[PDB]
């Protein structure tokens, strides 16, 4: 949730 | 005579390719977030001129189809392009929601011998995608391959990282840059003010240790031959 790509 | 000539009746093209969900067997989650990015990314963009058309979740032959159709078009009158992709990604590679397409693959359809209405022309193409794995901690005649510009959310081998109730990180502060001085600055000013930005403004949090307090730096890669306003 809450980081990246 | 030192700036690229931005006399013609259109601005240019702007694709913006906003990936959010991915097929299961990519096994990549949904880009929560892209949506408000791509969002202000499209008014920003048609605010400096452009004409801006949003794809949404696409195939790596339907990225590959769009900006070949693209290339095809008739830039006569278009004084640039513009292309930004929003999505997952690798090294030199970015993912469709079926899996993985070579960003060379993209760009080189807008190449001088490609393009002829391009041509002298500048290709813009601003990517947010992570280009590998590594984490940053932190301290305290004329060629074909010219008049391209790039603007990497990050540089090589690095994370772009995404806030799913803000956006991510580049894209924000772009977006914010472009706001306030899209039109009266060079297009490597305002991308160096992103640079700074993304660099000192962000700084993620997170439970696991291993991505607290961690950073980002972006990337801009020129092959321009003039300089570039909006106006």
């Amino acid at each position: 949730x809450d980081x990246x790509x | 005579t030192y700036q690229y000539n931005m006399n013609f009746e259109k601005l240019g093209k702007c694709i913006i390719i906003n990936n959010k969900n991915f097929d299961k067997v990519t096994g990549m989650g949904v880009r929560n977030g892209t949506d408000k990015d791509a969002e202000a990314l499209f008014k920003c963009f048609r605010s400096l001129g452009f004409d801006v058309i949003v794809y949404n979740d696409c195939s790596c032959a339907k990225m590959q189809d769009l900006l070949k159709k693209a290339s095809e078009e008739d830039h006569t009158n278009a004084a640039c392009f513009a292309c930004i992709l929003l999505s997952h990604g690798e090294e030199n590679v970015i993912y469709g929601k079926d899996g993985v397409t070579p960003i060379k693959d993209l760009t080189a359809h807008f190449r001088g011998d490609r393009c002829k209405t391009l041509l002298e022309k500048p290709k813009l193409f601003f990517i947010q995608a992570c280009r590998g794995t590594e984490l940053d901690d932190g301290i305290q005649k004329i060629p074909v391959e010219a008049d391209f510009l790039f603007a990497y959310s990050t540089v090589p081998g690095y994370y772009s990282w995404r806030s799913p109730g803000r956006g991510s990180w580049f894209v924000q502060a772009l977006c914010s840059i472009l706001e306030e001085h899209g039109k009266d600055l060079e297009i490597m000013q305002i991308l160096t003010r992103v640079n700074d930005r993304v660099a000192r403004h962000f700084e993620s949090q997170s439970d696991d240790p291993h991505f607290h307090e961690k950073k980002q730096i972006p990337c801009v890669v020129s092959m321009l031959t003039k300089e570039l306003y909006f106006s």
